[PDB]
């Protein structure tokens, strides 16, 4: 493989692959605070070439951490479809980009494609797409899942209900569902994440949504957003299984940091087998979001980009109901302002996609990054137009647990009605049934929590 | 008139028609988020859109403000900083947020008692207001409660630009069997006063993984009451001697 | 009249409408330049708050230049339908907003409404708008004009073919006409902003143009926008007329900079009826901006959001075919980076429908402005979602000649195919008919200018 | 529990639930054979008022062969979703078939109801429905797998070409895949039965399967029909990996008289993943009928429709892509004439879908059982109205070499036809492009094998 280019008569060197990944990507605040990141715009596009005229071949034989030192690398190579791959091992990521974009490529082509790439493939392919790349490509690349709705299918756009309290108080808990609801909100799953990490009370929250979601017979899911360890023991115990959530990491090392092994995941599919009161095959959730290796200590020199891509790489192996990137979540040392957060979520969108995951994005920001909520509105309807297959939804969008903005249950709605999206086909027919929405718009007394009592 | 950071602004409803009014009240009294506002088509209603920007104009204020100098100093603590030297550095670089600086890591061997059972680390981190509303009432009972019916106990000391694994290099230098730390949460959208424990049994720099704390989170008026928090983190400090783990590492 | 409001216990205190405008508006350059931008992020609350709870007729009767002293507000305020204006009168700005946004206000609504209405008006409710309530506010205000090709029917999206030139080489424009017809762009117009604005050029252009179109008897217009007085005067001795170009400005001091006066646009009107090759009644074409007005120190220390909209105030009286705001024509001194020339074009496809013209954007940034091409593809989507009636293209987005960034021809086949829209109906069929758009698709053979030989 | 009931004033006692579900089965001559069929017409009826009376729990508590005993058991035991399990524990059998038969059960509710059920509880269903019972079931139950076409879809109707030859002959085999092909058949897979179970072999055939579908870019699947274990060496040797066949019984005991473990379907799963060919998610293929378990000795005193139902509670574990009965592949000793075939055929069916596996029919029978090529299309035709996923295919139904008669390629042409059903959408499409297909409708030129040359 070719390490070096000329650019305008200067010589750009290279030191191995995970150098070229790293100075590819458009500026970001982590990569430079990685160390990682390109000195300039020329170095940035001499990477961009390097990475364009390497093969398949040099990308997966060069994982960011070594095969033998990362459980989730050893996951991603033993999950290669090697007859796929020695199809497309020869192939540039030049070509793989223009294959992936082609008109002439249908979603069963790149389904059989997808099985001979890995993570880092992923990644190398997005950071030769211009923004319009990454909308367009994630588009032609739908993923549908099923839980007790399905999602994911091409004229639909789903969300789930985030209904966060300071406290787990049930009251305010129960409030922000019927508010939710009455916007068309919760066909991906009604999701809290709790304040204590605690058997006793993940089965009272549980109670209060599913108290709900019995009363009315929503076509849906519940989830406490809890270590997957109490998650899988509340379930045990007899509170309601609908999704099991963990957050996820690119690495060993990052799995650790959140306590997580690759054993516990493998209990999470056995419990919601046993358990979990899901109609269809898909009962996993995962988040994800560039930074989190970084501030791990575990990104072993590889950009935020690579090893987010590593994230679906692994959790492909799980084939879980939705993933969601949380894309602004953490704060501007990984991803500045409102440019840098567009570009990650449009990334991770394709990544995703690309990896064959049910895949979502929390359009977001904090109050320490430069950024507000325009930034979200714009975000969220780009990623709308690239099929992404949910965004979250909060009263105005205001977390008061979490303490940052994400998408408003208003913001559903207006994307919904904005392009003609439909919600999930067995949530929007019980949404019918109560009067909310009447060809994919809200009705006149739809918006009103009210309308439930 | 109305003024948007006012009581009356925050608990207006703006649903037009509604089926039942009287649980829209019951329902806007029942939490702290923004329901109940209405709509106009899919879109926010004007007032509320007023609120929210009038709210985020306050939390950008906030984040980037400092504890001065002579209130830590009033309070009797031990003024400490890491590698940071300013707020607009402090947000950009998390690694150095993570180490003492050198004359810190000196002050603290000088100044602080060795091998302690239970440290007490308060730091500013992303918000100075999460420290100091909550102060009075979360440090004087955590002292009286840990002393008290209870063990060896260190010197309150206080790190400016600290982060949550600063304590990890705390907990070596001083020799702390348990580290506690009031910290700061990133600042959300119409509260900014949110405090955070992170609380780790002798914490390693090289072994230590975050999942080897234990996390109380969300102290406040609004949350869980920094008088009533104080005894959760001294039944946590007993629990963390008895089992000699924190974090995932612990019991039930 | 209220010119004060208390912000967290905080009198805020305002000299006049002009500066409540002003201080509304999201930060951007243009205004700190000025000095008319807010001190503070309260200080820009408390304006957009004072502003909201001003009456329609507050801002009606307190235009930015005064009516005795400008043409423009005069043409602006002699063309308000009175019987609208007094039903609405009384509403607050915030009301106005409501109205527009929510789905009981029909597309016939808004059309009685907005005749009630000047630019001012139309800027105050563009200025307590969030970026997603100017997208669907947009979105349900379509305009429709007809030239030989019918431009806004909700479902399409246009575009100009722009095959500028550095010497106008006629060999060059032909080239990059070809071009563009074979992504299908050229539906609102081939249009050559020209080098020299002198007759026997303009004449040459012209039927450089028109060789193409009536060869493949192509459904389009073409058009050279040079000044008005050039056009005219090459149309009346035998150049054939499609559209008629003028850049406007939003007071007389400004079109005096340019050179225009109000005689010149009826005498256009004139001339297009008596000459120019058009089916349908519409055949003007003017181009708009944020920051030319302080240009031309003819702002009045009014803000660049309510002289854009007086743009569009002063478009309408002379119902043109189309209108587009070039985003970031000018500089960074107006709009610095992505954030702003988002946002500005965002407000000035909102304003523009609003104020019923047929509304496009040229989604363009320059090389000394903080930004890049993905900037150009964020935007260009954002806007289609809304309806946006048009967009430019260039061979890339590339002019070698205005020395800018637009959108490439690519850009234009992209917003179409992942958003299912079409072109004009008649171009459309054009392009079903020449082998090369199907079901609003490329074919193969597209995207190959070598088709047309 | 009930083992008794009276029925004209006589008692009728049975010993145990074995007893039950044996005797409540339609007359049929494999049970005779076993000894365990009903003594009278009385008995029958007894044996079925007296099954219906009984609850899931009854059954799912009692299978035909121990826990401790039989891996097949503790592998459908253990599937077993538990909370789905208790919610329909306390039903009747009778209860559940009105359940299964409802119209205001909709497919999602079974999809659910489903996990909580055994194959013995499949069985139980099955014995209390008549014949239009099992058909109208089953049909509202459908399933749905895609390798490189999807089977199972409502309006679509699959089918398998099977060409066989006595010498594993190239041409011979070549000759009815082009033939197969000409009438529509293949989308199901192109599957044949080796003579020689061998590497060498079976890598031939492989080839020359895959030499038709590569030539003509067929979107189908190829298959060799040997051992799993000579399938394994052949694909991890080289050659093409489609769909990967195990002939599975009920029993340990009858898994071991066919040389199988079920470690080595694992690693079927596994090869498959590496290895195959295969776009979708599914790559299993399994064959089942009844008499196999008793003539293996591995029955244990239970009868062939319960032990058959356990075929598919094994089956759904692999999640494979089809699977069919073999309806009358052995003999007149365990389905004596065409009533018997019917009847065996539309049980095997219903028990299929309802255990949630993409169930299809060799509608087939042996010279030596009371049958003709007529009962062949009664069955095919019967089983397509239940949504039957898919039929074999053969030169007029011919097996030269297995020596027996199944469907003819032109019964699946004539079922398409007649019922207004369309291949696999990605195969039709294929068809068209071939010019061989039209609106579902075989062309004047279809039905020629010589097309292809
Ligand atoms: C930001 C944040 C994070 C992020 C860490 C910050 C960073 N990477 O820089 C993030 C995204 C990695 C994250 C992950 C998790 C994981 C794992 C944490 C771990 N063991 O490493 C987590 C276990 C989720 C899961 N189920 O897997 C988790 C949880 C449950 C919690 C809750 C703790 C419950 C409890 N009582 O134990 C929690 C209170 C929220 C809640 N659910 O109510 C919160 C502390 C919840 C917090 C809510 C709140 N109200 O405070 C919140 C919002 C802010 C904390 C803060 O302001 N700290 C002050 C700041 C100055 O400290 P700092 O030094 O800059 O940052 C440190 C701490 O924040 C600490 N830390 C953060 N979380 C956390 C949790 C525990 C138990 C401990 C011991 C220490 C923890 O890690 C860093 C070390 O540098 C937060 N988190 Co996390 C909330 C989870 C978010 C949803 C999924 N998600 C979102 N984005 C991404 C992503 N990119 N990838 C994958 N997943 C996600 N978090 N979190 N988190």
């Amino acid at each position: 493989m070719k390490l070096k280019t000329t650019l305008f008569g200067n010589v750009y060197q290279f030191k191995d692959v995970k150098e070229v990944l790293a100075k590819a990507n458009e500026l970001r605040s982590g990569d430079v605070l990685a160390g990682v990141a390109a000195a300039s715009s020329q170095e940035r596009v001499a990477a961009k070439q390097v990475l364009s005229e390497m093969t398949v071949a040099d990308i997966r034989n060069n994982p960011v951490i070594a095969y033998e030192d990362d459980c989730v690398t050893r996951l991603i190579q033993d999950d290669v479809n090697e007859t796929a791959y020695n199809q497309i091992k020869n192939w540039s990521i030049s070509e793989l980009r223009e294959y992936v974009l082609s008109d002439e490529t249908s979603v069963d082509d790149i389904a059989f494609t997808r099985k001979g790439l890995t993570s880092e493939v992923v990644a190398a392919v997005a950071k030769i797409c211009s923004n319009a790349d990454l909308i367009y490509g994630a588009k032609k690349m739908p993923v549908i899942k099923k839980a007790n709705t399905t999602i994911g299918i091409p004229g639909t756009f789903s969300a789930r209900l985030q209904p966060n309290d300071t406290r787990d108080d049930v009251q305010s808990i129960a409030a922000q569902i019927y508010e939710g609801l009455s916007f068309g909100v919760g066909d991906a799953v009604i999701g809290v994440n709790p304040v204590t990490d605690d058997v006793e009370n993940l089965s009272r929250v549980l109670d209060t949504i599913y108290g709900v979601i019995d009363k009315f017979n929503i076509p849906t899911q519940g989830c406490v957003l809890a270590h997957v360890t109490t998650q899988i023991e509340a379930i045990r115990r007899g509170a309601p299984g609908g999704l099991i959530f963990q957050s996820i990491c690119g690495s060993e090392k990052g799995l650790k940091e959140f306590g997580v092994e690759l054993a516990m995941l493998d209990e999470a599919r056995a419990v919601g087998a046993e358990f979990n009161r899901i109609a269809g095959e898909n009962c996993l959730y995962f988040e994800t979001g560039q930074g989190s290796a970084l501030s791990a200590g575990a990104n072993f020199g590889a950009d935020q980009v690579t090893m987010e891509a590593r994230n679906y790489g692994l959790a492909r192996h799980y084939d879980p109901f939705i993933v969601n990137t949380v894309v602004g979540f953490i704060g501007p040392e990984y991803l500045y302002n409102d440019r840098q957060i567009i570009r990650a979520g449009l990334e991770d969108h394709f990544m995703g996609k690309l990896s064959g995951i049910s895949m979502g994005c929390d359009c977001c920001y904090t109050n320490h990054a430069d950024a507000d909520q325009n930034l979200n509105e714009n975000l969220m309807i780009l990623l709308a137009t690239a099929g992404c297959n949910y965004i979250m939804g909060m009263p105005l969008g205001d977390d008061i647990m979490l303490n940052y903005q994400t998408t408003a249950f208003h913001d559903t709605a207006t994307v919904r009605q904005l392009l003609n999206l439909r919600p999930s086909p067995e949530f929007e027919r019980w949404l019918e049934s109560m009067g909310i929405m009447a060809n994919g718009r809200l009705t006149k007394r739809a918006g009103d929590p009210s309308l439930f009592f | 008139a109305l003024d948007l950071g006012s009581a009356e602004a925050k608990a207006w409803i703006g649903v037009e028609n509604p089926h039942r009014a009287d649980v829209l009240t019951e329902l806007r009294r029942s939490t702290v988020a923004r329901v109940c506002t209405g709509r106009a088509g899919p879109r926010p209603r004007t007032q509320a859109l007023l609120r929210f920007l009038a709210d985020h104009s306050r939390s950008k204020d906030t984040v980037l403000k400092e504890v001065p100098e002579e209130w830590v100093k009033a309070q009797g603590l031990l003024e400490v900083r890491s590698e940071i030297s300013d707020k607009n550095l402090y947000l950009t670089r998390p690694d150095m947020g993570r180490r003492l600086c050198a004359e810190a890591v000196e002050a603290l061997k000088a100044q602080c008692v060795a091998n302690p059972d239970v440290q007490v680390v308060i730091s500013d981190g992303l918000s100075t207001d999460a420290i100091t509303v909550n102060y009075e009432e979360i440090l004087p009972p955590l002292m009286a409660g840990l002393k008290q019916a209870g063990l060896k106990v260190g010197t309150p000391f206080f790190v400016r630009y600290g982060r949550v694994k600063i304590e990890d290099q705390i907990g070596e230098i001083l020799g702390a069997k348990v580290v506690i730390l009031l910290v700061g949460e990133r600042p959300g959208l119409g509260q900014s006063e949110s405090l955070s424990c992170y609380a780790v049994y002798s914490p390693r720099m090289a072994t230590t993984v975050e999942a080897d704390r234990t996390c109380i989170s969300n102290i406040h008026q609004g949350g869980t009451p920094p008088v009533e928090a104080a005894a959760v983190i001294v039944d946590l400090a007993k629990r963390m001697l008895e089992q000699k783990a924190s974090g995932i590492n612990m019991t039930r």
